[PDB]
RNA sequence: CACGGGUGACGGGGAAUCAGGGUUCGAUUCCGGAGAGGGAGCCUGAGAAACGGCUACCACAUCCAAGGAAGGCAGCAGGCGCGCAAAUUACCCACUCCCGACCCGGGGAGGUAGUGACGAAAAAUAACAAUACAGGACUCUUUCGAGGCCCUGUAAUUGGAAUGAGUCCACUUUAAAUCCUUUAACGAGGAUCCAUUGGAGGGCAAGUCUGGUGCCAGCAGCCGCGGUAAUUCCAGCUCCAA
């Protein structure tokens, strides 16, 4: 019963890709998942899901209805070239660094008190 | 105004900022010796250490015994007779003891029977006194 | 002297707080108060008793 | 520096006067007989009209054919027609000196519900409000103090997860049933 | 009104406050100036008299093997002191842009959270119905009293109806989160899931109520109360203002 409708739509030939806005309509019922809009696109779209990134859903107040943006790539290739490291990691495909940001300041200036090719060992 | 010339703003303006120096609230507001003899030296609360513990006689008709304390403070180092503000609070006060004073309200000028006094004890030892009255906190001893 | 403080307050005699229905609060203290000055009134000859008013 | 707004700003003007019996009789006829809940809201409204009463004062004082007073006086006619408080008829500025405060609590849809009928009380119109059971255009309204269009006006109503409207039953009613139930097995 | 002195004076755009005019403030996000403990001098560089650059003196402070070496948080945190007065030694470059040889690296700039009754906006702490009653517009009754076509309120009298605060999952949110919203289930009849702060002689709304106190304690911004019937002190009831 979650029919879904076309906002602001229009292709993407300098940024090899589409674009629309996501209208949700799941009244009486939770906030569908990310996972659960791709599929509903990709059909109706006739595509894979793993071209669509959907994300920016905001629920409004009594419930039935979110907005929610996402893109429409025109292959995989696309999907990786032009797009943030975090979206991919959304969806698994990516594991960035896990080191903290406070760490890796900490060997930095430790590899500016030996000058030459000992930093690297300075390092772990 | 007297004068009503059409280039007389220097007289205008000088006339009144000679006679602003004649009211009270301006002189008072406008010179460093107001500022200077004020304990609290513009502070709306202080902290000070209590030395001893000073009984005040009243005035005319209404006659009584009000119950002061002698304060001195840290920032400066002046001495203030400052007042109890409530009934039955003298045995709250110790010896040595820090206390938050603040005026009274009345802005400088002694109160009703108290003669002398500007001021009023608030927190002591880090505990209102209000709550002390009212027995929401006890005085860690 | 000094001796006398907390004269009064100490030989007072205790009264224990005794227990009452909480009163209504919100917008419903403000609608038990409407309706006893306004409406629940009746015309009187004399002077108007204040609500607090005893003799 | 940070990029936000920093704009505080008072929704209503305490009175000179705190404690006179007249001001006192006025506002809690205006409290018990709309359902309000305290004399801040009370002086809220007013402050309102003052913006208005204030705005429109010196569009009096202007020429008439200003182009000033033409604009500004047709865009306030404007907001006032649309929310239901001035006539159609009426539309000049010359009547919003004669405004007062009594005109403005109807399109409060606290007691724009009373007014529709579909409340006991004005007070328990704030319950039906609060308990998020009326909607306003498919839109759900947890406030009272929702300024009604004159064009929105029709299309108040019960909201679709309403016990009270269409919808499924409260905590209480599944409570009574359940028990109800569970005593007969 | 020169010169000089003080300035508890960084200046302005602006802030509070006003019918009209004015008064006060502007350390503080934008612009411009000054500085990196106080001076002074300089290297490089297009651009510095730079101090998250040097060179000396002054004051403070550090390690020392006693020979010597080395420092500038009015950068984000954080610690001490000073005070009446002011937060975390948190996360991240995901937004804004900036810098570099650069699509890729870096940014305590900045963004996100934590503390946080500075403050501002929205807004819970209940609603309905029935029994006794105190009664209100009507007809009869010269009064008394009646039915309630219409109601108004009171009473730990009774009854179910609806939700939040919290418990609480799924999704969303976000760099990862968190908050809000949606979603299930619970979750209130003294809905103990209990609202406090001041005052009750006048200004100034609201007891000539009860007891104790006896010019004592104390109250009181002011007028004034208290010396044995205190409408003003201390308690209780009640009431009044937000």
């Amino acid at each position: 019963t979650v029919t879904i409708r076309t906002r602001k739509f229009m292709t993407n030939r300098l940024l090899q890709r589409k674009q629309m806005v996501i209208d949700v309509l799941h009244p009486g019922k939770a906030t569908v998942p990310k996972t659960e809009i791709r599929e509903k696109l990709a059909k109706m779209y006739k595509t894979t899901p793993d071209v669509i990134f959907v994300f920016g859903f905001r629920t409004h107040f009594g419930g039935g209805k979110t907005t929610g943006f996402g893109m429409i790539y025109d292959s995989l290739d696309y999907a990786k070239k032009n797009e943030p490291k975090h979206r991919l990691a959304r969806h698994g495909l990516y594991e960035k660094k896990k080191t903290s940001r406070k760490q890796r300041k900490e060997r930095k200036n430790r590899m500016k008190k030996v000058r030459g090719t000992a930093k690297a060992n300075v390092g772990a | 105004g007297k004068c009503r010339g059409l280039r007389t703003a220097r007289k205008l303006r000088s006339h009144r900022r000679d006679q602003k120096w004649h009211d009270k609230q301006y002189k008072k507001a406008h010179l460093g010796t107001a500022l200077k003899a004020n304990p609290f030296g513009g502070a709306s609360h202080a902290k000070g250490i209590v030395l001893e513990k000073v009984g005040v006689e009243a005035k005319q008709p209404n006659s009584a015994i009000r119950k002061c304390v002698r304060v001195q403070l840290i920032k400066n180092g002046k001495k203030i007779t400052a007042f109890v503000p409530n009934d039955g609070c003298l045995n709250f006060i110790e010896e040595n003891d820090e206390v938050l004073v603040a005026g009274f309200g009345r802005k400088g000028h002694a109160v009703g029977d108290i003669p002398g006094v500007r001021f009023k004890v608030v927190k002591v030892a880090n505990v209102s006194l209000l709550a002390l009255y009212k027995g929401k906190k006890e005085r860690p001893r | 002297s000094l001796a006398r403080v907390g004269k009064v307050r100490g030989q007072t005699l205790k009264v224990a707080k005794q227990e009452k229905k909480k009163k209504r609060t919100g917008r419903a203290k403000r609608r038990m108060q409407y309706n006893r000055r306004f409406v629940n009134v009746v015309p009187t000859f004399g002077k108007k008793k204040g609500p607090n008013a005893n003799s | 520096p940070v990029a936000r707004s920093w704009v505080c700003r008072k929704t209503y003007v305490t009175p000179r006067r705190p404690f006179e019996k007249s001001r006192l009789d006025q506002e809690l006829k205006l409290i018990g007989e709309y359902g309000l809940r305290n004399k801040r809201e009370v002086w809220r409204v007013k402050f309102t009209l003052a913006k208005i009463r204030k705005a429109a004062r010196e569009l009096l004082t202007l020429d008439e054919k200003d182009p000033r007073r033409l604009f500004e006086g047709n865009a306030l006619l404007r907001r006032l027609v649309r929310i239901g408080v001035l006539d159609e008829g009426k539309m000049k500025l010359d009547y919003i000196l004669g405004l007062k405060i009594e005109d403005f609590l109807e399109r409060r849809l606290q007691t724009q519900v009373f007014k529709l009928g579909l409340a006991k009380s004005i007070h328990h119109a704030r319950v039906l409000i609060r308990q998020r059971h009326i909607r306003v255009r498919k839109q759900v309204v947890n406030i009272p103090s929702f300024i009604v269009r004159l064009d929105s006006q029709k299309h108040i109503d019960f909201s679709l997860r309403s016990p009270y409207g269409g919808g499924r039953p409260g905590r209480v009613k599944r409570k009574n049933a359940k028990k109800g139930q569970g005593g007969a097995g």
